[PDB]
């Protein structure tokens, strides 16, 4: 199975534009360079398909990639269902994802009129209407912001790379 | 943030040498160390990666290890072809930059170590009459080919006005270099002596010249 | 085989703009970080920064941010390093190096593997100037010489007594001063007894100024 194409991928998505790679016909394997390896519904089997979801967030937002969490990531960027069967894997990526002047390129959604439903993706760049006045693309705010990752920030504010495997109903 | 290496190591063909590389917890402590070989007048080449892995074509005479915040390169069965600059490197997590070590010159000893022969010329009367003053420190016949040069006025260090060449191989396989101190005629006459001090293999040869 | 072919040697004056090139073949150019390392004549390797060809994302060292600019043309598999105003202090060999990701998860780092042949960038504000030649007076062998001051460009050659004198002759490689001009010395070791009797003349040839100077070197009184 081409799990290598997902874990060892040179470029990762912004969490708001999280990347999904469909895995179909092949076999899985085993995985000390990961700070988080948490499975839900199974434990370290065969399945119809495997989905590999991958993106970058802050270290202290990794708690939010789990069933029934809240926060700007779980609510407005990447939502897991309460009944989720799959594994959540993260690791510190300060070496690849932080830059001297601040890395702008990794963005998150800060504002949204309601919560995402589980596994929903929203790539919208449309101005968020907070107040009564409709917004002429200028109480009118841009909904995406940058993490600006810097190599010197504390572990909590460093970029972590996350891979979510979903198993729907490939053999281990 | 610097990865410090010894400037130079030497041994006989067939002997072993080790090259240390000391850093901090942001670089060698956390991250994979690589070594690069640079033969005279060539591009660097990867010699070791992931602390101790050899690319295809790199002989097992070359070995790497890392312990704490220091890495080591070993070369067994030293051969003529091993004579090169070697640089460690790694990613510095805190800097968000790759860093190369200060570099080590390996000399494969084909003759006895030779201390520099040093000749120190005062400014010519011709140059003093042109309102200039150059002390010329001519350094020859040293092996291996690394020196450091320090200048003294009386017994005080002099940093300003010093230009020193890189060592260069002579036809006899020893090395030449030169060091030039630029003064005003006034500075030259106002001191009892100037000294050129050439350090080689921890030993120093000093020549002195005096306005009279 | 992976190949990194760099642009040809560059001769420029301070204040000139300069873009050097490195073309990657033998691999998918687009999928690999690539970057630049600087080596000043006789100095250590200095990492400058890297670029991801796919989307021109960049990583600079402290020293190199704002000074220099790295760019890509993914369609001709070519990486570029660019100055808008060169200083003399930019004189160096510049190597491009591919930076595969080594390691796995938290151990993942950008890591130089393959290097190009290098691109020599020579930045000087100096023009053709013949040397001023000063005698290095001697005083059972005596050392005497010639100081060859303030010339451009390289090279100078030195002989003694029009080639009649080759033993004891050591002509030293030139220093490059801050001015951009060169100086070098030639010394000959001769019997002290000869100093009364034999004339010693160093023949300094600087073909690029069409200048030959034959300087008599006398013992000092
Ligand atoms: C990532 O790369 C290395 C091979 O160079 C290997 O040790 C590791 O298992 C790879 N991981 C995956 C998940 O394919």
């Amino acid at each position: 199975c081409p799990f290598g194409e997902v874990f060892n991928a040179t470029r990762f998505a912004s969490v708001y534009a999280w990347n999904r790679k469909r895995i179909s016909n092949c076999v899985a394997d085993y995985s000390a360079s990961f700070s988080t390896f948490k499975c839900y519904g199974v434990s370290p089997l065969c399945f119809t398909n495997v989905y590999a979801d991958s993106f970058v967030i802050r270290g202290d937002e990794v708690r939010q990639i789990a069933p029934g969490q809240t926060g700007n990531i779980a609510d407005y960027n990447y939502k897991l269902p309460d009944d989720f069967t799959g594994c959540v894997i993260a690791w510190n990526s300060n070496n690849l994802d932080s830059k001297v002047g601040g890395n702008y390129n990794y963005l998150y959604r800060l504002f949204r009129k309601s919560n995402l439903k589980p596994f929903e993706r929203d790539i919208s760049t449309e101005i968020y209407q907070a107040g009564s006045t409709p917004c002429n693309g200028v109480n009118c705010y841009f909904p995406l912001q940058s993490y600006g990752f810097q190599p010197t920030y504390g572990v909590g504010y460093q970029p972590y790379r996350v891979v979510v495997l979903s198993f729907e109903l490939v053999c281990g | 943030s610097v990865l410090t290496q010894p400037p130079s190591v030497s041994a006989a063909p067939g002997q072993k040498v080790t090259i240390s590389c000391s850093g901090s917890n942001s670089n060698i402590g956390i991250n994979y160390v690589s070594w690069y070989q640079q033969l005279p007048e060539t591009a660097p080449k990867l010699l070791i990666y992931e602390n101790n892995q050899r690319p295809s074509g790199i002989p097992d005479r070359f070995s790497g290890s890392k312990s704490g915040t220091s890495a080591t390169l070993g070369i067994t069965g030293l051969q003529t072809g091993d004579e090169a600059d070697y640089y460690c490197g790694t990613w510095d997590t805190s800097l968000g930059a790759y860093v190369f070590g200060t570099g080590t010159k390996v000399t494969v000893l084909g003759q006895p170590k030779a201390a520099p022969s040093v000749t120190l010329f005062p400014p010519s009367s011709e140059e003093l009459q042109a309102n200039k003053a150059t002390l010329v420190c001519l350094i020859s016949d040293f092996y291996p080919g690394a020196v450091t040069v320090a200048w003294k006025a009386d017994s005080s260090p002099v940093k300003a006005g010093v230009e020193t060449t890189t060592p260069s191989k002579q036809s006899n396989n020893k090395y030449a270099a030169s060091s030039y101190l630029s003064l005003t005629p006034e500075q030259w006459k106002s001191h009892r002596s100037y000294s050129c001090q050439v350090t080689h293999e921890g030993s120093t040869v000093e020549k002195t010249v005096a306005p009279t | 085989e992976v190949q990194l072919v760099q642009s040809g040697a560059e001769v420029k004056k301070p204040g000139d703009s300069l873009k050097i090139s490195c073309k990657g073949s033998g691999y998918s150019f687009a999928n690999y970080w690539i970057g630049w390392v600087r080596q000043k004549p006789g100095k250590g390797l200095e990492w400058m920064g890297i670029i991801y060809p796919g989307d021109s994302d960049t990583r600079y060292s402290p020293s190199s941010l704002g000074q220099v600019s790295i760019s890509v043309d993914k369609s001709i598999s070519t990486a570029y390093l660019q100055w808008s105003s060169l200083k003399a202090s930019d004189t160096a060999m510049y190597y491009c190096a591919r930076h595969p990701i080594h390691g796995y998860g938290s151990g993942s780092l950008y890591n130089p593997d393959y290097w190009g042949q290098g691109t020599l960038v020579t930045v000087s504000s100096a023009s053709t100037k013949g040397p001023s030649v000063f005698p290095l007076a001697p005083s059972g062998t005596a050392a005497l010489g010639c100081l060859v001051k303030d010339y451009f460009p390289e090279p100078v050659t030195v002989s003694w007594n029009s080639g009649a004198l080759t033993s004891g002759v050591h002509t030293f490689p030139a220093v490059l001063q801050s001015s951009g001009l060169y100086s070098l010395s030639s010394v000959v070791t001769v019997p002290s007894s000869s100093l009364g009797t034999q004339t010693y003349i160093c023949n300094v040839n600087h073909k690029p100024s069409n200048t030959k100077v034959d300087k008599k070197v006398e013992p000092k009184s």
